[PDB]
């Protein structure tokens, strides 16, 4: 839940406004003053995937992914950039490959034989982690991630011969990918083209010949190995040498685009008639993801320069820049319509036409799986520890959570919201303000739980636009990188549904020599503007991507957004080296169901280990967090209390008979759909076993005092409908899904509406 | 009695995590979180 | 360099402090490590934000205002500013042992906390009981009138 | 004469929990105010 | 009742304290709420362990020994006894605010801790650096002789 | 004359991390001992 | 919590040292960092074992006994306690160079060791040769009688 006043966009949300992206902190942004027509038909979207555990120890090299490890190690690792990293990799690669000894000394170790041939039978086995231990001393580095890449190289040429133990295994987690390129994500993905051409040379060494000459002859010296490695590692050193600075490949090729978009480009520097006609610029001219990248470029550098020869050289840059991105990468070009598919919109209309509130939401497919691991140290004061997945705890919850899944789907939240604004609104126009725009982004709040951050700094990042410094850099680096996704994800949306876009050039405050911002042509067919613009001509031209949303008609999301859980189960043996205590929630719970029977109070305590079938309380196990599940429920809570608040706010000032009865018509109808939902959770596997026990602690507490039995014609039912409801919270409480505070207010809402009173009123006949 | 002593002093092959953290959490016990009141 | 918005307000604040007393001029010259001449440091302030911050730490009297506003102007200097400016807080000899006695006590509160709810609730509930008796009577009476 | 009185405790007992708890809870309230401040402050520093 | 293993040591311990001074007899009679006569309380001690504990809290001089041994053979009373005997630790007016200044500081240690390892490691590593230089020379020399 | 010296810092820098870290780490060690005791004690009370 | 088995011996041991001289009370208050009052530190000892150990390091005269018994029932603190209590052993200026001369010599022993067997054997064999001659005669004579 994030609310903004679309009339004053500057103040309410500056993160999503365009005025911020191109460097206007001050309120002013130019009108539709000067313009050039354009159509964006393509975009660069990250492939749809989220982090997965990948294991580095085994002999294979999968160049695409090791590349991905560099992204994470350097970028999110706190280091400067993957660019500086890769450079320090090829100084490292030059060190070993071009050096004749370092390939002898560690083939003396693995083969055992310094000066003489080794037979075919007498071939020992040396575990992979071994040779790594020594290579550390030979070719020392400050980045362990290099030693792993060389280690499993020699493992690859020696694997057929069998000089090494297969059994050992080891594991890391690759990171999540931003869906749209930040400026630097271009620079990175260009260097990562070098790197991928590096590794594809190492990876592809068969050494079949060395396998043939070993078999027939029966023996070979280290002089055959230690050359045949040194031939491989210097084939890779070729392929690294002589590639262009990514930093100056892109910096230019985003400028010479930026000059053929902007209408005002001085003729003194005009991209020439040849490069405008270059093969491929045509396509890159119409591409969006670059544009919002360009806007970033100038936001930071403030300027641009073309170092490369304006003609002869810059026409071999582009065909090299295209081949970098176009090739399979995290970023793959797609028709623009598709990348926004999951966003959806709905609005609350006045009688005339214009919006009162208008909601924008990300659809979701609720994640119905959950896993629970127990961490196991290798030795005292060693951080290697590797977890054991425990089934039978997890089978419970995932068969418990699967019933929850069906009933919370996001579309049913907004389908509910607009049903509120129908009832609460008066009959009269809204001139008073632009229609406020509420936007659910469960992805925002989601990222706060896995990163463990106060939801208030995340929101307040979008509002004011600046990130708080008080937090440590690991968060801000994933915060800003996030806050840029939403910005981008907005404009892909706005553009997708208003194909007419027009590129101006901002120069009012003369902040930068080159600047760009779109302005949309949307045809409103409305009388009065929301936001502020002159609404002249039967179409409005609005620089802000948000306003240009508001004038859309309802849109139904065509594609469910997909969360997917991190997978521990597959590799059990491999030792986890990534910290897993960030993604782990402790699992413990206590609660008491209190009821009053014939003027006394009977309280049944209950513990979580009982609920699960465990007989004893085991401390170690830790539930791996259900973020996306806690994301949605968090949304659905805040929109529920928000609704139920706004009504009881109108319900006081209604001053009508016909309308007032329509509010209480709504609340009651709301709260007993609330409850029939929670009662539906009570029948679940944890819900069951919570009930069966709670009644049983209450019985044996009444043993001492003989008192008369109930009718249970409806009493069994009345008591039953109550005990289930308390199961409904207990299951939500014990998993992370609902915090204890909001669980209380959610009782209080269901409490005063006397929902339960009305639920039973359908089970009697009069 | 057999002596396993010699075999006991060992080191584990070291390695460095990509993203450092989660270090002092090796041994801790958080005592349970209560549920809300009910009515 | 230095952004102009910071400059219109920031430059005169320092200059004022200089004109107030010379004794500060020598101090800032030592901390920032700049030429002792008042014209020199004023040339440095404009050049780097990090430098601008350390100066405003040296003079807190008149200068505190701009300093906070500088936080807004540059995220980076403040981020690398918190470290460069630091002083070890003198610890009292008794303190750590004196804290050892409250181990028994705080664990008692947190037993009471969990039961009630968030700490905020318990602070309320504590007052409700400590509250005068008449109030319980008052509330009962409003319910007697059919108000609730 | 204590018939009236003990029945009052056992009403308070059942609510809280075992008698041991109520003896604790009673102290928590009787406890000085500053301590509530102290605990709030440790949570302000991010300890739990 | 009271287990003999305890009672054997407990009874003469109390009786000794009584014979030492009468002033305690009146005190324990007040705390336990028992008849002031020394024969009465001694009859109560045998009857209930909880009572036996409160007595041994009133006299800590000679009595501390048995008390611990009582605590061993009775883990049951341990919880209950801990509650009945309690005193609010007087808090210093300066304390909570005085702690507020270390917020900046402790967060600095925990940044250094996580990097190195467990807090135990950092305490070691700190010493290693603070350590005299010659030792680095010494260790280098043993490696020169081929010792490891 | 500082050629010898700065190259020494940058060896220490790369190891630790960004220069900002090393400036911190340097303070952590220079810091008084009691603080190490203090932090250990909060962990003794079960505060993280 | 300190285990009773220890605490039984520990508490009076400390209290005895306090009663012996006041000069220690101020010392332990400084090291542990606790309130100087003898009642305060005694309240701290009971609370934490780690604290209990540091106290027993400050007083080694009468206290060494309990300390070891503390160490038994608590292998946990053993690591942590060993670190917190440490003193750099003063090294002699001559030492490391003085060791350099024995490089030639020790390598000579280890050549003799490997030949004979474990170092234990060589220490024996050395004595056998150094041994008086008559004994060789004695043993020969028992074999002359038939004894083996």
């Amino acid at each position: 839940m994030f609310n903004l006043k679309v009339k004053d966009l500057n103040g309410s949300a500056r993160g999503l406004t365009q005025a911020f992206a191109i460097g206007e902190l001050k309120n002013q942004l130019s009108v539709g003053a000067l313009q050039l027509p354009l159509q964006f038909t393509r975009t660069f979207s990250a492939s749809m995937t989220s982090e997965l555990l990948w294991e580095v120890g085994k002999g294979n090299i999968d160049p695409v992914m090791y590349a991905r490890l560099f992204f994470q190690y350097a970028q999110a690792g706190g280091a400067l950039s993957v660019d500086e990293l890769v450079n320090q990799f090829t100084e490292y690669h030059q060190s070993t490959a071009c050096n004749p000894e370092i390939w002898r000394k560690l083939t003396a170790y693995i083969t055992g034989s310094s000066n003489r041939a080794i037979k075919a039978d007498a071939v020992g086995k040396v575990p992979p982690t071994a040779i790594l231990e020594q290579l550390r001393t030979l070719a020392p580095s400050e980045h362990e991630l290099f030693h792993h890449i060389t280690t499993d190289f020699v493992c690859h040429v020696l694997s057929p011969l069998g000089f090494i133990l297969p059994d050992a295994a080891y594991v890391y987690r690759v990171g999540r990918t931003a869906t749209y390129p930040n400026f630097y994500a271009l620079v990175d993905c260009v260097r990562a083209s070098d790197l991928r051409r590096m590794l594809t040379a190492l990876s592809s060494v068969d050494s079949k010949m060395l396998q043939a000459t070993f078999k027939a002859k029966g023996a070979l010296a280290p002089a055959l190995i230690s050359q045949h490695l040194a031939n491989a590692a210097t084939t890779a050193f070729e392929r690294s040498r002589g590639n262009f600075d990514a930093n100056a490949v892109v910096s230019s090729v985003l400028t010479i685009l930026g000059r053929l978009w902007s209408p005002s480009t001085p003729k003194e520097l005009d991209p020439s008639a040849r490069l405008r006609n270059t093969n491929g610029i045509d396509q890159l001219r119409s591409n969006l993801a670059l544009f919002i990248a360009y806007q970033d470029m100038v936001k930071q550098r403030g300027r641009a320069e073309v170092i490369f020869s304006d003609e002869e050289l810059s026409s071999t840059i582009i065909p090299w820049f295209i081949e970098a991105m176009s090739e399979v990468s995290p970023f793959k070009l797609r028709p623009i319509n598709e990348t926004t598919s999951y966003i959806g919109q709905t609005s609350a209309i006045d009688h005339m036409g214009q919006p009162s509130h208008v909601v924008v939401y990300e659809d979701w497919q609720f994640a119905k799986e959950i896993t629970a691991f127990t961490p196991v140290k290798l030795a005292n004061n060693s951080n290697q520890r590797f977890l054991d997945v425990e089934p039978g705890i997890s089978d419970r919850m995932s068969a418990t959570l699967a019933p929850i899944g069906n009933t919370f789907a996001v579309s049913a939240f907004v389908k509910n919201r607009t049903a509120v604004y129908e009832a609460v609104s008066q009959r009269g126009t809204v001139n008073s303000n632009g229609a406020e725009m509420t936007l659910g982004f469960p992805s925002v709040v989601e990222r706060d739980y896995a990163l463990d951050r106060d939801p208030m700094v995340a929101i307040a990042a979008l509002r004011t636009g600046i990130v708080d410094e008080s937090l440590e850099a690991r968060a801000s680096n994933d915060l800003k990188r996030s806050m840029f996704n939403y910005y981008a994800a907005v404009m892909h949306y706005a553009v997708a549904h208003n194909p007419e876009v027009v590129v101006s050039e901002h120069q009012g405050v003369a902040a930068e020599q080159g600047s760009l911002y779109l302005v949309w042509n949307v045809r409103t067919e409305l009388r009065i503007p929301v936001g502020y613009n002159a609404i002249e001509g039967g179409s409005i031209r609005t620089p802000e991507p948000l306003e240009a949303i508001a004038y859309n008609k309802p849109i139904q999301p065509s594609e469910v957004l997909q969360a997917k859980v991190l997978d521990l189960a597959n590799h059990t043996t491999s030792i986890h080296i990534w910290p897993w205590h960030e993604a782990s929630t402790e699992f413990a719970y206590e609660d008491a169901y209190s009821v009053t029977i014939r003027n006394k109070r009977y309280t049944a305590e209950v513990k979580e280990f009982e609920l699960l079938g465990l007989g004893q309380r085991r401390e170690r196990v830790r539930i791996l967090k259900p973020t996306v599940a806690h994301a949605i429920i968090q949304m659905w809570y805040s929109w529920f209390v928000e609704d139920d608040r706004t009504l009881a706010a109108a319900r006081r000032t209604s001053r009508d008979d016909a309308e007032k009865l329509a509010i209480d018509g709504r609340r009651m109808q709301n709260a007993v759909t609330l409850l029939r939902k929670i009662e539906m959770i009570g029948t679940t596997g944890i819900g069951a076993s919570a009930v069966h026990l709670a009644q049983s602690r209450i019985v044996d507490q009444m043993a001492g005092r003989g008192l008369i039995d109930d009718s249970s014609d409806l009493h069994v039912g009345i008591n039953r409908h109550r005990i289930r409801i308390w199961a409904g919270l207990a299951v939500l409480q014990m998993m992370g899904l609902l915090s204890r505070s909001e669980a209380e207010a959610l009782t209080k809402v269901l409490g005063d509406s006397n929902a339960l009173g009305m639920v039973v009123a359908t089970t009697d006949i009069d | 009695p057999t002596s396993m002593k010699a075999l006991d002093h060992t080191s584990i092959a070291s390695v460095a995590p990509l993203e450092r953290g989660s270090v002092d959490t090796d041994d801790r016990n958080s005592a349970p979180r209560r549920g809300a009141n009910f009515s | 360099m230095l952004l102009p918005v910071v400059a219109r307000a920031a430059v005169p604040a320092i200059e004022s402090a200089i004109a107030a007393t010379p004794g500060l001029v020598s101090r800032i010259a030592a901390a920032i490590g700049s030429k002792v001449s008042p014209s020199a440091i004023l040339a440095a302030v404009k050049s780097n934000p990090v430098v601008a911050g350390l100066t405003l730490a040296q003079i807190g009297s008149t200068g505190y205002d701009a300093y906070q506003q500088l936080l807004e102007n540059h995220p980076e200097v403040a981020e690398m500013l918190k470290d460069l400016s630091f002083k070890a807080d003198e610890i009292q000899p008794d303190f750590i042992g004196n804290l050892g006695q409250y181990r028994e006590e705080l664990e008692l509160v947190e037993d009471a906390a969990r039961f009630v709810g968030g700490m905020s609730n318990l602070i309320r509930l504590r007052q409700a009981l400590e509250l005068d008796i008449k109030y319980y009577g008052l509330k009962m009476q409003l319910n007697d009138m059919g108000y609730r």
